[PDB]
């Protein structure tokens, strides 16, 4: 009869055939990761090729529905993500050219070669131990001046080629196609925009300049120790001295900048070793941890069919931590697992993975995923985050029940904290906006790296050690800009995570330091939680964000407040030194 | 009250509950069978205590007291559904068993049964033999089964017999694994009605019968209802063995 109903009648015939075709290809996926053969690749290949077909004819079914008929709104949301056209749009020719260009983008970061060094690891353990600067400063231009040079002619046709693709999609442009994804209309009093997307993150970090300015100054004091002359009192940082061949992450500058290095820190590995855990304890653990908040039990077949332990010798596989969630009631965990405290807390995040995708499986099959990008890894992280206090470790049984936890220790621990969360929010922002701004055409194609240098003496505090010139493409030594992924995902992700963790220790009703709190043995915060985790896409992001935080948007006030110790003692700790940067200063 | 009597049919034979029950193939949900089981003994307390169903609910029957009830007639209906649907097999329910494959009257007398069923209906790959309507134009009437295979037509356009835009066919198959969850492995149901009519009573529980006595002032418990009074041979009772008919007259 009406659109409504016959689009309802196809969803249900849609979804039926779609579970079982999604499950086999899982399966497949599945059988190949644990085992490598040259069989299993076909039997992937092959599933692949029909699901993408199976997703593809449907997508031409689906588009005959106009949208405009459907009031529902639950209906319109599966109507609209079965609609998208894709690349599709696209002539034959010039997905064939941009296909082309995507695979040897990709193949030829895979493959490089400094001469030979390769990226993983040679080129990695000299940037991240050589402590010296001229060695520092070789490895870092020679991977530059090959990648990026020879990365450069594709970028620029890869720009022009997406933006047509975007553009017959009804965007401006591909930077607005990725920002679609934080948009809600439709809605009464819950609306979003793409457009405020671009608001709403330079808000956030003009609050976050203070803290960042004094951890840049902190760390820049401490590191001048190292190199005698080759850094100004007043300059910026050099590209090739944060601990990384890109900058993004100063978790290696630790060792440098530790305030007492007399006052070790907490590592239960020998507790662990003596008390013989044996990776099956530690997932035990982390479903415990689990329960006690009020979230349900591990299923059967998760223990049974998953796997926890290197397959051995004779049965080789790629282990890296991973939650899958194959379909039809099936989740499992992959993951080599040895007796450290770094796996216990992975084991809690590939955990919380996997409780946030047992919630929300009593959604349609196109409904069940998180609300968007951040909110799936924030909620695994805030579990590894709680998992790792002295009083959660404590409570367990490893780490000694009369630990002295003293101002140097917790000092320490948030120095060590903010090193990777407060260092890595300005590249990620610097590098989306300098993407959005080329995707948008305001850059001009003859001015890309003195603008990519300008902002990041602008915004970053870090100069180049030696002169670029337009040949080169330092944005593409990157992996996730030459192999198209977006970046913006991991600033609301971090966002996210502290909203989450201050509203459950409100919750929980936890009294003190914010970075002492533990959700444990506590129903309420699980319920409140749960309520959020079962909306599944149904719901708008800001109203999932609302049944946790109470709030229709991110805020930076709770990241600020977890940090407020390490603040306060980086200001006192600055008295005598400069506080900001010059960008007139270079190294040559 | 000095002496208690009961009567029953001097009935021997044990009723084909395990034919049913320990059946090698089972049927799908949308074309299930039906059987009549009748002129036995019923022995419902080893099917109860048997401890090997996940689901035995009685709806307008007592689990243990329906052993010593006589029916005029039992029927079993044997199917196998997923494990999330077992709920939808209850009077008073919605779903899409509830509607276009199995219908239960809110009025129902009788017990379900259903049992996990993983060992036997899964195979790696998929099994693929049982279907379930998916698409009907109403909803089943209770006790009701449909077995055509017309093509379902959603829109005002006519199908003319093939299928394809708002064109659907209805049935459609259940795919089990070994290694899917828990509600979405097979469930075998046995779903068992009681029947009383004016008829005399058929099948009867394992209760013994002892004589009768007429004259005096007894406790008698004929074919299930019981009463206290003289028994006269001539408010009304009309007992199975001997075909004669007592009156009841108070003490
Ligand atoms: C892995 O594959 C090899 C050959 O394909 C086979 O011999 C072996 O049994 C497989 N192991 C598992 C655990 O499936
Ligand atoms: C949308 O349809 C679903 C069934 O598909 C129904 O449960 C829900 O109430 C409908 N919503 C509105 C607003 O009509
Ligand atoms: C997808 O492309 C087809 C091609 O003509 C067009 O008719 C349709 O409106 C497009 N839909 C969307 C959502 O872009
Ligand atoms: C949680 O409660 C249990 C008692 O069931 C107790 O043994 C454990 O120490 C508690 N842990 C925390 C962190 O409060
Ligand atoms: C079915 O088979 C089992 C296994 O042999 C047996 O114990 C049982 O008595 C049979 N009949 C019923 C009604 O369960
Ligand atoms: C059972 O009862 C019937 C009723 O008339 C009778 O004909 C038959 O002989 C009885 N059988 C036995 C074994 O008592
Ligand atoms: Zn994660």
């Amino acid at each position: 009869s009406t659109i409504e109903e016959q689009a309802k009648t196809f969803l249900d015939k849609f979804n039926h055939e779609a579970e079982d075709l999604f499950y086999q290809s899982s399966l497949a996926s599945w059988n190949y990761n644990t085992n490598i053969t040259e069989e299993n690749v076909q039997n992937m290949n092959n599933a692949g090729d029909k699901w993408s077909a199976f997703l593809k004819e449907q997508s031409t079914l689906a588009q005959m529905y106009p949208l405009q008929e459907i009031q529902n709104l639950t209906v319109k949301l599966q109507l609209q993500a079965l609609q998208q056209n894709g690349s599709s749009v696209l002539s034959e020719d010039k997905s064939k050219r941009l296909n082309t260009i995507l695979n040897t983008m990709s193949t030829i970061y895979s493959t490089g070669k400094v001469c030979c060094l390769l990226l993983e690891p040679g080129l990695n353990e000299i940037m991240a131990n050589s402590l010296d600067y001229n060695e520092r400063l070789w490895a870092w231009e020679s991977w530059r001046s090959e990648v990026g040079k020879q990365l450069r002619p594709l970028y620029e046709e890869y720009v022009v080629l997406k933006n047509e693709m975007a553009r017959a999609n009804h965007y401006e442009d591909y930077g607005d196609y990725w920002r679609g994804d934080y948009e809600v209309n439709g809605v009464d009093g819950y609306d979003y925009s793409r457009g405020q997307l671009i608001e709403d993150v330079e808000h956030t970090f003009e609050e976050i300049k203070p803290l960042y300015e004094h951890l840049h100054a902190y760390v820049r004091a401490k590191l001048m120790n190292a190199y005698p002359s080759y850094i100004s009192p007043i300059g910026c940082l050099p590209a090739h001295l944060l601990g990384d061949m890109w900058g993004r992450f100063w978790t290696n500058l630790y060792s440098l900048t530790v305030p007492f290095g007399q006052k070790p820190n907490i590592d239960v590995t020998d507790a662990m070793v003596d008390q013989a855990w044996d990776a099956q304890r530690i997932f035990k653990e982390a479903e415990k941890f689990f329960v006690s908040v009020g979230l349900p039990n591990m299923t059967q077949g998760f223990w049974e069919n998953s796997m926890l332990t290197d397959p051995g010798n004779v049965q080789k596989a790629v282990c890296h931590p991973t939650a899958w969630d194959l379909g039809k009631g099936d989740f499992r965990i992959l993951m080599c697992t040895k007796v450290t405290m770094d796996d216990f807390l992975t084991a809690h995040h590939e955990m919380g993975h996997i409780q946030y995708d047992m919630a929300y499986a009593a959604q349609p099959f196109l409904l069940r995923n998180g609300a968007n990008e951040g909110f799936h890894e924030a909620v695994g992280e805030i579990m590894s985050l709680s998992a790792a206090t002295p009083k959660h470790l404590k409570s367990i049984g490893l780490l000694s029940p009369d630990f002295q936890e003293d101002n140097e220790t917790e000092i320490n621990f948030l120095l060590k904290q903010a090193l990777t969360i407060v260092g890595t929010l300005p590249f990620t922002y610097m590098l989306e906006k300098w993407r959005w701004m080329v995707f948008k055409g305001e850059i001009p194609k003859d001015q890309w790296m003195k603008k990519w240098w300008e902002m990041k003496r602008e915004i970053v505090g870090v100069v180049e050690p030696v002169p670029h010139d337009e040949t080169y493409c330092d944005p593409a030594s990157l992996f996730h800009v030459s192999n198209d992924y977006s970046f913006i995902r991991y600033y609301t992700r971090t966002l996210y995570q502290f909203q989450f963790q201050e509203a459950l220790c409100q919750a929980a009703k936890h009294e003190g330091p914010l970075h002492k709190c533990d959700i444990s043995n506590s129903t309420e915060a699980g319920q409140k939680l749960f309520n959020m985790l079962r909306l599944g896409k149904s719901e708008p992001w800001t109203l999932a964000l609302e049944n946790v935080v109470g709030a229709k948007n991110m805020n930076v006030r709770p990241l600020l407040n977890y940090f407020e110790p390490l603040f306060t003692w980086l200001k006192d700790q600055n008295k005598n030194s400069f506080v900001g940067w010059s960008t007139d200063w270079s190294p040559y | 009250p000095t002496e208690s009597i009961v009567r029953f049919p001097n009935i021997t034979n044990l009723c084909p509950f395990g034919e049913v029950f320990n059946a090698t193939r089972f049927a799908s949900v949308y074309a299930w069978n039906r059987k009549r089981i009748s002129n036995c003994v019923a022995d419902y307390s080893v099917l109860y205590n048997s401890a090997s169903f996940s689901t035995f609910k009685c709806y307008g029957v007592s689990p243990t007291k329906l052993n010593d009830l006589c029916f005029t007639n039992v029927y079993a209906d044997s199917f196998v559904i997923r494990g999330d649907e077992v709920r939808q097999i209850a009077p008073g329910q919605t779903g899409k068993i509830a509607d276009y494959n199995y219908k239960l009257p809110d009025d129902f007398t009788g017990c379900v049964i259903a049992w996990n069923s993983n060992n036997l209906d899964s195979k790696v790959g998929g099994n693929y033999n049982y279907l379930f309507r998916l698409f009907r134009k109403s909803n089943l009437k209770p006790f009701e089964r449909d077995i055509s295979t017309e093509i379902y037509q959603a829109g005002s356009t006519p199908c003319n017999g093939v299928e394809g835009f708002n064109c659907y066919f209805p049935l459609q198959s259940y795919g089990f694994q070994p290694t899917n969850g828990v509600g979405y492995q097979p469930y075998r149901v046995v779903v068992l009605s009681f029947e009383l009519l004016h008829a005399p009573a058929t099948v009867c529980g394992p209760k013994k019968s002892t004589n009768l006595v007429k004259n005096k002032c007894v406790n008698f418990n004929f074919n299930g209802l019981t009463g206290t009074g003289v028994l006269t041979e001539s408010d009304a009772v009309r007992d199975p063995q001997t075909l004669e008919i007592l009156d009841i007259t108070p003490c």
